[PDB]
């Protein structure tokens, strides 16, 4: 009803941020600064996933907004593979960003002789090889599911155990290693510093970094696990309840850009050029 | 004693101070106000070289308005093609300081010296298909300021010990030595007809020399800093100075006195290089504030402006024939403009 | 077949 | 140093001088006689220019 | 500066051989590298080309398939494997050398050859066959099928010497431009598909077959060449 | 479109395109320092030390090649002498603490270098020599510092330092108040974009390199933190 409306509306609303956000980056990015400083590379790369990612909403929103799946078989298969792939790039291009300042900082003389604009390109293709690589199973079985009494939806699983393998393959590789990978690196740099007045902005950024990080893919993941643990019997609210957690695993898609790329001086000064 | 000398030295200097106070007219802008404008003047980048690995400090056209010369601290000399943006030769050096760079007028031989005290020559149209050092040119206790060529055997060259001289590059030694500056000079010019040439010097001064006798033959000061592009005007009668104090000044060797000044209340920066046009109505000049001017030679008023380097322009240059000037800076990226 | 499953709702 | 510094500036001093005007009326002739083949300041068709 | 050429043997038809050259006196690394042959009573033909770097190989659309050219720099040689031997290849094997830059001049050097007696295109013209002949002035001209002549404002054509027992030489090239080391009685002109070559105040030393070549385009084609007898 | 003889020049302009940029590569391993002192000053025996037109030097630490570089020239102005140099890390400076009578004009002369208009984003090591001297005039008390400076005697010994105190408190006055006289210069008008960083060495050390080395790690390390906006 009403509830089908508004959920449609919260998933136009942050589109068109998301797409102006990136744009707008994307645009100062290539125009004047010629990507100069190698982080200019991963800044360009996540933007590019980012807005990937963004693409794909209002084919899902018609799946509330309707019910039966009006464009057919044809076009699910392509729209959740590079939804999937592009999901699990961001996530990787993070987790190198971080490495590249933690190994940037603490070793100031040393990573210069491993760090070389050519190793740029190299690491994106195997990042991108990787993240295509995982998500052949999501393409394997891509198929629409359909019910005589007028219901049809492009569902994911072919016919309980492979339920859960799923999700805990995804799990695996969700939170445990980015987020402990993020957590210890940002722990060395911000002791490292310490060893050697300015110290209550350095804890900021770490106060924003993990924190969204953990407010939007968390509920999700535990949704899933009780999906796969005990029967639950369907109830409108619970369809209104679930219905936020996917938008708000899209959320961190618009908030990314801004943490990483407008808050900089060297980005700032160069946006008023253009 | 001194006194003397100091009293004859003073009267001589008052009288010649009177002299030319009687000497002065009129105005020169009062005469020209009757010319009619230039108008605005438009130019956009045409071809971008690059392949620069450090900044620049020297260029110099050859005399076929095609082939060009670029000097960097990387340790490298390059010869361009302007026409299809190709490269010919690339050089090494053995001293990494340059400053300066010269290209002969035939076409057979290239000048180099920076800061290593040694000026050095060097020969491309040679069996074995490669480009060796022939002659290298020593005697100097400062580091050498500008160096240019009146013919195949000749080089004139003026050094940072408040010198001047004049080479013999097969023979191997000096010939003539001019003297008379305080400070250390840091710019020279070439008449046409290779007979007078000028130098600047860091005491705001200007003097005019004669190879043939070899001594100062007039002196001008009329700037408060030092001076750090010359430039000799076509007809063979004028000036054209550039200081740090953001002015140009335009001297006229027959009156021995100023006649024009190009200044803006809003420019603070300094001036880097002058360079006129062939019929000689624009007057091209760098500055140190991102980017280049044009001026009218008459009205003294500015016409327009060439912006799109990132860093300080160090050289420029303006083609024989009059096709189009090309200007370097800091940034690595030699450009040429029509 | 009452399964909120991945990102998509599908009844049985 | 001085008696060499003072014969210098007597013998620039003997010079002959010549009123600004004829000199800035040459200058401005000369600078009129040739303005037709300036390619800087009258533009030049697209035929000519070698490097468009 | 200095070439030397190795190799050649009779062989029956059906076998391969290799011949070598050495070059001592210059940089080698930066040149190209030719292969021209002569038949023992018929003018010169183009055999195979070797760039610097060896990004492009360029070899004759009759000899295609069964010749191999290659070269090694440390070592300074250029050596060619040849296969499948016919009756129509013995001839004389010559090399040269050029190098292709604004304001250079091709076809500098030619060095000695070796001996071997086995068991559309364009085409240019020449009109006399021989000229008998102290102290006047000689034109000869020869014409192309097509007008050799570019957007760039160069036309492409040498003029070449042979004397008697000797290797050729370089006299002019680019029609209008003379080599180094010649006397300057010598001259060439023309226009398109017309081009001669004036010789003034003749002198003895200078008897010999003389060429026309065009480098317009690919494959390159001598002349048929014409004497001078005193 | 084009003939073939055009084709062989642009193979040979990317040819040496490809062999400048190999070329070019290896230049960025090393690093670059330039010395600068006056005259009575120790420069060639600490060179000499660190070893075991314009002159210059290389030595090796730890994998890690430096280059420094010194000019001899009595102009007593710089000029574009120094307008060249605008990419070394570092600028050594070195002093003598013995002669009383010039530290006076030497002072002026660091002012200079620390206002330079070029040189705004450069971080000075300094160096006090001839330590040994300094302990024999004051032990004899030939000397007294009130003679030249009338500020010490109102002065008073810092605390909560105490590096080598053995020896007498006298020569560590001296020295902290030659070490405040030389940084109040260098802290009037910092803006946190270059600092200094003192130091006391003598004739016969030896652990010089070590200390170069740390100095310019930490030079590194701040103008990194400085760009990745952490800081
Ligand atoms: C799901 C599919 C259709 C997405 C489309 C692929 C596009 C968007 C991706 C795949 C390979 C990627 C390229 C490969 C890697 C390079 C790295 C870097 O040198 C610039 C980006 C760039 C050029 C990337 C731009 C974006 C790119 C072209």
């Amino acid at each position: 009803l009403t509830s089908n409306a508004v959920l449609t509306f919260i998933y136009f609303v942050v589109c068109i941020i998301g797409l102006c956000g990136n744009t707008l980056v994307i645009y100062v990015i290539l125009r004047y600064a010629k990507m100069k400083t190698i982080t200019n590379i991963y800044i360009l790369n996540l933007a590019i996933a980012d807005e990937l990612f963004m693409l794909g909403l209002p084919f899902l929103a018609m799946q509330v907004a309707l019910v039966h799946w009006p464009f057919g078989k044809a076009i699910c298969r392509v729209v959740m593979t590079v939804d999937g792939i592009n999901q699990f790039t961001s996530i990787f291009c993070l987790t190198v960003m971080s490495i590249d300042r933690y190994l940037a900082v603490v070793h100031p003389i040393k990573s210069a002789k491993w760090r070389r604009p050519r190793t740029a390109k190299m690491i994106t293709m195997a990042v991108w090889g990787v993240s295509l690589l995982v998500i052949l199973p999501i393409m394997i079985y891509a198929g629409l599911r359909s019910n005589q009494w007028g219901r049809s939806s492009c569902t994911i699983n072919w016919p309980g155990a492979w339920y859960t393998g799923f999700i805990i393959y995804t799990f695996i590789l969700g939170f445990l290693v980015p987020l402990t990978i993020i957590c210890l690196c940002y722990l060395f740099i911000i002791i490292k510093v310490k060893s050697s007045k300015s110290e209550k902005k350095v804890t900021r950024m770490v106060s924003i970094v993990v924190a969204v990080f953990i407010f939007c893919w968390l509920p999700f993941y535990i949704f899933n696990v009780s999906s796969v643990s005990m029967a639950i019997s369907p109830t409108p609210a619970l369809k209104g309840m679930f219905d936020f957690v996917v938008v708000l695993t899209y959320a961190n898609s618009c908030a990314n850009p801004i943490l990483y790329a407008f808050l900089s001086d060297n980005f700032k000064k160069s946006f008023q050029n253009v | 004693e001194l006194d003397q000398l100091r009293q004859e030295a003073e009267q001589l200097k008052n009288q010649i101070r009177d002299a030319r106070k009687a000497c002065a007219d009129a105005t020169l802008s009062q005469i020209t106000n009757n010319i009619d404008p230039v108008g605005r003047i438009q130019m956009r980048t045409r071809r971008t070289l690059r392949g620069h690995l450090a900044k620049i400090y020297a260029m110099h056209w050859g005399t076929d308005s095609r082939l060009l010369v670029s000097a960097s601290q990387d340790g490298k000399l390059i010869i361009w093609d302007s026409y299809t943006t190709n490269k010919v030769h690339a050089i090494p050096l053995r001293s990494s300081w340059v400053m300066t760079c010269a290209y002969a007028p035939s076409g057979n031989y290239v000048a180099c010296g920076g800061l290593d005290n040694i000026c050095s020559i060097y020969n491309l149209k040679t069996r074995e298909g490669n480009v060796r050092v022939s002659r290298e040119l020593a005697g100097h206790t400062g580091y050498l300021s500008c160096c240019r060529f009146l013919d195949d055997n000749q080089i004139v060259t003026s050094s940072g010990d408040t010198t001047c001289a004049l080479w013999d590059i097969e023979t191997g030694q000096q010939t003539t030595t001019f003297t008379g500056h305080t400070g250390d000079v840091m710019s020279l010019s070439l008449a046409p007809d290779t007979r007078l040439f000028v130098s600047g010097a860091c005491d705001a001064s200007a003097k005019l020399w004669d190879v043939r006798e070899g001594m100062c033959r007039q002196t001008f000061t009329g700037h408060e800093s030092d001076i750090n592009a010359i430039c000799f005007f076509p007809n063979g009668n004028a000036f054209a100075t550039g200081s740090d104090d953001a002015t140009c000044r335009l001297f006229d060797l027959r009156a021995d006195q100023e006649l024009m000044t190009y200044s803006h209340d809003n420019i603070i920066c300094g001036i880097t290089s002058v360079s006129f046009s062939k019929s000689g109505r624009l007057l091209l000049a760098g500055y140190d504030d991102f980017n280049c001017n044009v001026w009218d030679a008459l009205k003294a008023d500015r016409a327009g402006v060439l912006a799109g380097h990132d860093n300080r322009v160090s050289c420029l240059g303006v083609t024989d024939d009059g096709m189009a000037v090309a200007t370097g800076s800091w940034d690595s990226f030699l450009k040429i403009w029509n | 077949c009452k399964n909120f499953f991945w990102k998509t709702f599908t009844s049985c | 140093q001085a008696r060499k510094l003072v014969e210098q500036l007597k013998m620039e001093a003997n010079i002959d001088r010549i009123k600004v005007s004829k000199a800035a009326a040459d200058l401005m002739a000369y600078c009129e006689a040739h303005a037709k083949e300036d390619p800087l300041l009258t533009p030049v068709p697209a035929s000519e220019n070698p490097f468009r | 500066v200095q070439l030397v050429e190795s190799g050649g043997g009779l062989v029956q038809p059906g076998g391969s051989r290799k011949l070598s050259c050495s070059a001592s006196g210059f940089a080698f690394s930066s040149f190209g590298m030719h292969w021209v042959r002569q038949a023992p009573e018929k003018g010169l033909e183009w055999v195979a080309y070797i760039s610097s770097g060896s990004g492009t190989i360029y070899y004759a659309d009759t000899v295609k398939g069964r010749f191999t050219i290659s070269r090694d720099d440390p070592k300074n040689t250029l050596f060619l494997q040849m296969t499948s031997l016919r009756s129509e290849d013995t001839a004389m094997y010559y090399c040269v050398r050029s190098i292709y830059y604004y304001g250079s001049s091709p076809f500098d050097f030619w060095g000695q050859g070796t001996t071997l007696t086995v068991s559309s295109d364009i085409v240019m013209t020449q009109a006399t066959s021989s000229v008998p002949v102290p102290g006047e002035s000689v034109s000869i001209s020869c014409r192309s099928s097509k007008s050799l002549l570019h957007s760039n404002g160069n036309t492409y054509l040498y003029w070449f010497l042979q004397r008697p027992g000797q290797s050729p030489q370089l006299l002019i090239y680019r029609m209008s431009n003379l080599a180094s080391g010649v006397p300057e009685r010598f001259s060439g002109s023309g226009s398109g598909t017309a081009f001669t070559l004036t010789i003034s105040r003749l002198e003895a030393e200078d008897v010999g077959v003389y060429y026309c070549m065009q480098h317009l385009e690919y494959p390159l084609t001598f002349g048929a060449g014409t004497k001078l007898e005193l | 479109t084009v003939s073939a003889e055009d084709k062989a020049a642009a193979e040979r302009s990317k040819m040496i395109d490809k062999n400048l940029r190999e070329d070019g590569e290896k230049a960025r391993r090393t690093l670059r320092l330039l010395l600068l002192g006056a005259d009575n000053s120790g420069k060639s025996t600490i060179v000499k030390q660190m070893r075991i037109g314009i002159f210059e030097t290389k030595f090796q630490v730890d994998k890690v090649n430096f280059h420094m570089f010194d000019v001899g020239g009595q102009r007593d102005e710089r000029r574009k002498w120094i307008q060249c140099f605008n990419d070394v890390t570092a600028i050594i400076f070195v002093v003598d603490s013995s002669d009383y009578n010039r530290l006076q004009e030497a002072l002026n002369d660091f002012k200079s270098i620390w206002n330079n208009r070029w040189l705004r984003t450069i971080s000075v090591i300094l160096f006090l020599n001839k330590q040994d001297l300094l302990a024999e005039k004051v032990l004899a008390g030939k000397s007294k510092i009130e003679d030249y400076f009338p500020e010490f005697a109102r002065y008073t010994t810092p605390e909560d330092a105490t590096p080598e105190p053995g020896e007498d408190p006298r020569v560590t006055r001296a020295k902290y108040f030659i070490r405040k006289e030389f940084v109040d210069i260098s802290t009037a008008s910092g803006d946190g974009r270059h600092i200094c960083y003192p130091h006391f060495t003598c004739a016969v050390d030896t652990e010089n390199a070590r200390r170069i080395f740390n100095d310019c790690k930490d030079i590194i390390l701040q103008m990194n933190l400085r760009e990745y906006n952490l800081v």
